[PDB]
């Protein structure tokens, strides 16, 4: 069917965020996320993946949120970011043709950015374009690990996931 | 409580919060602190690794050694900021490799051309290193660029082009040959992992035609195994010369062993006919191809250039003598010299002592039946010696033994090869490279004659 995927993490330091999140699988949860960037713990509730798989996939996601919490830094330090900040990511894989995908960013629940797989670019969602906004849309259409990784990751390992469970 | 070194100084403080570091005054978390000094430490390292790239004509050997003075200073801030923990530490600063570079990634990449690149290829260096040797990527980087820093050194080292130049020359081919192969990362060993005197004296003449230094007559995990063993023997040659041997004679004696050893590992030696050298070059046999199964001589001359520098520093032990004269790392070129150049060289410094020491004899034409005979005696070696020169080096001019040939030709390549300038003669190479102590008889060339029967003044 697919996946909803939601984190949101609590900055109340640029050094220090508390992470919560989860995964739904159609309409059920299926994973958890808690913990500080120090700590984070990603548990899957179903156990339904291979546990190789499985700890691979914590792997990807705890760099994942290791290069998150980087591009945090970075766009706080380059621009200044105000604290306590709260990021909600909601991202997902939808499937008869080929799958749609989405990836959504907000900031204290305003849709600050998103992503566009047809030219592997990522636009911002917002109607306000202010130097935090056009400094982020940079690092993300500037690297192909934000323009082409991502794809794979939501067009692919997503839909995998989707296909299998 | 500790401070971490026309820059910034700070003062830091640490909890088991207000664990605050302070640079006008400039006061941040430590962690603030901690990410500003990691996130710059892997920035330079970048950058200062781009910009060697080339070396890794005197205009890097100035930015090679500024780049060994960066990496101890950055060495030393590591360390005091150790000292505000006292417990051999969090993940929150025990970043893993992986770790490190996927926190570091973006704020690193920002700054380069291409940077996705540079992170990935510095990914992999410190990776290869750690498969090698979950430690921290701190700790690895570390020990990356004072890999770098020793690697480039040796290339810089600190009208006419000379031995030293020239040995440059085959130093950089050296470690370009192993780059390309790239097993230094392999045989770079760990030491933790491990275990005549007269002068007047004529040098003995081998043909089963070389004439053989007193100085070398009296010489003392299978790669850690054998840089155990290899530093042991440097660093007992270092103290032999030193305790049981002229600031001049000192040096060049503790520089030529050391060319001499270098010689002996890479099994490029001259002196094969003593059943000692040739129990030891077995041996020598034996550990290589245990280091193989990764005479062995291409894989010896990579093994020593992969671990000269270790060698180097265990004859600098435990003296007061600078030998510090001229080369970077003090570190000299001189196992990169034909074995023959610098015998020859070392056989006029010799010659000129012993000359010395038969001219002072004749002090308060009877005694000019020893001095003038005595100088005979050496006046026959330099014929063997100079015969043998030019047969070379006429080689080396149709060419432009085979290392020096090889040497003399692309030396004299940039020595005006189309005369040459001063190393077509064996006595022109004696005045150019060698340094003579003798009297009233200073010239090689054939009234002032180095062999004369008596001096001019005489
Ligand atoms: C088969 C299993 C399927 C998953 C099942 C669910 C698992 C539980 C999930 C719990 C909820 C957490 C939700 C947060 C997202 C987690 C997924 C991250 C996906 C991702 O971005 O890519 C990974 C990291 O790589 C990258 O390098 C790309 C990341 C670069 C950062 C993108 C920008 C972040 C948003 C902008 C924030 C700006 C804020 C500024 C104030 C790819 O991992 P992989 O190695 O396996 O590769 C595979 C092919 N590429
Ligand atoms: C990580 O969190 C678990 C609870 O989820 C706790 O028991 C553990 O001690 C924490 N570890 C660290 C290093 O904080």
């Amino acid at each position: 069917q697919r996946l909803h995927m939601l984190q949101i993490s609590y900055f109340r330091d640029p050094y220090h965020v508390w992470y919560q999140g989860n995964a739904s699988l159609g309409g059920h949860l299926t994973h958890v996320l808690e913990g500080p960037d120090t700590n984070t713990t990603i548990i899957q509730l179903q156990p339904l993946q291979e546990p190789e798989s499985w700890a691979r996939t914590q792997s990807g996601l705890q760099s994942y949120l290791l290069q998150f919490h980087g591009l945090v830094r970075l766009v706080h330090q380059e621009r200044t970011l105000a604290f306590p900040l709260t990021i909600r990511c909601f991202l997902g894989c939808e499937l008869g043709s080929r799958a749609h995908v989405f990836f959504e960013v907000a900031v204290n629940g305003s849709s600050f950015v998103s992503f566009r797989p047809e030219r592997a670019l990522w636009q911002a969602d917002t109607q306000v374009t202010s130097g935090v906004v056009t400094f982020t849309l940079q690092q993300l259409n500037a690297y192909n690990r934000t323009r082409y990784e991502l794809r794979e990751f939501l067009e692919d390992t997503c839909v995998q996931y989707v296909q299998k469970h | 409580n500790t401070e971490i070194n026309n820059y910034e100084q700070w003062k830091c403080y640490y909890d088991n919060n207000n664990n605050k570091c302070k640079m006008k005054n400039k006061v941040t978390s430590f962690d603030e602190f901690f990410d500003f000094w990691v996130r710059k430490l892997l920035i330079d390292t970048i950058k200062w690794e781009t910009e060697l790239t080339y070396c890794i004509c005197n205009k890097c050997n100035k930015n090679c050694v500024c780049f060994d003075k960066w990496v101890k200073q950055k060495e030393d801030e590591w360390t005091n900021i150790m000292k505000l923990f006292t417990n051999k530490i969090p993940k929150k600063y025990y970043l893993n490799i992986n770790d490190l570079f996927d926190s570091f990634f973006f704020q690193v990449i920002y700054k380069f051309n291409e940077g996705e690149a540079k992170w990935n290829e510095l990914k992999e260096n410190l990776k290869k290193q750690i498969a090698s040797s979950s430690e921290a990527a701190i700790k690895v980087l570390f020990n990356h660029i004072k890999e770098i820093a020793t690697i480039c050194k040796d290339n810089n080292t600190n009208k006419v082009i000379s031995v030293k130049q020239i040995a440059q020359y085959y130093k950089r081919i050296a470690h370009k040959q192993l780059n390309e192969r790239g097993s230094r990362s392999a045989l770079k060993g760990d030491a933790s992992k491990g275990t005549r005197t007269k002068i007047g004296t004529p040098w003995t003449k081998i043909v089963e035609e070389v004439f053989l230094p007193p100085r070398r007559q009296h010489m003392c995990l299978a790669i850690h195994s054998l840089l155990g063993d290899v530093l042991l023997a440097a660093k007992e040659q270092a103290n032999f010369i030193k305790n049981k041997y002229d600031k001049g004679t000192i040096c060049r004696a503790i520089r030529y062993s050391y060319a001499d050893l270098g010689d002996i590992i890479k099994g490029t030696d001259l002196w094969e006919a003593n059943p000692g050298e040739k129990n030891t070059q077995r041996r020598l046999k034996t550990v290589f191809g245990i280091i193989k199964k990764m005479p062995y001589k291409l894989l010896r001359e990579d093994w020593w250039e992969a671990n000269r520098d270790q060698v180097w520093q265990a004859m600098k032990c435990a003296m007061k003598n600078g030998i510090t004269c001229g080369s970077s790392d003090h570190t000299p070129l001189d196992d990169y010299i034909p074995q023959k150049l610098r015998w020859l060289t070392e056989w006029a410094e010799w010659y000129c002592k012993a000359q010395s020491k038969e001219y002072e004899k004749l002090k308060e034409k009877a005694a000019c039946k020893k001095y003038g005979k005595n100088i005979k005696t050496w006046e026959d070696q330099w014929k063997v010696i100079s015969s043998k020169y030019k047969e070379l080096y006429k080689q080396a001019e149709i060419y432009a033994d085979k290392p020096v040939v090889d040497f003399l030709y692309n030396l004299y390549l940039q020595n005006g090869g189309t005369p040459s300038t001063v190393y077509s003669t064996p006595e022109g190479y004696i005045h150019q490279e060698a340094a003579m102590d003798c009297k009233q008889q200073h010239v090689f060339c054939d009234k002032q004659y180095a062999f004369r029967h008596q001096p001019h003044d005489y």
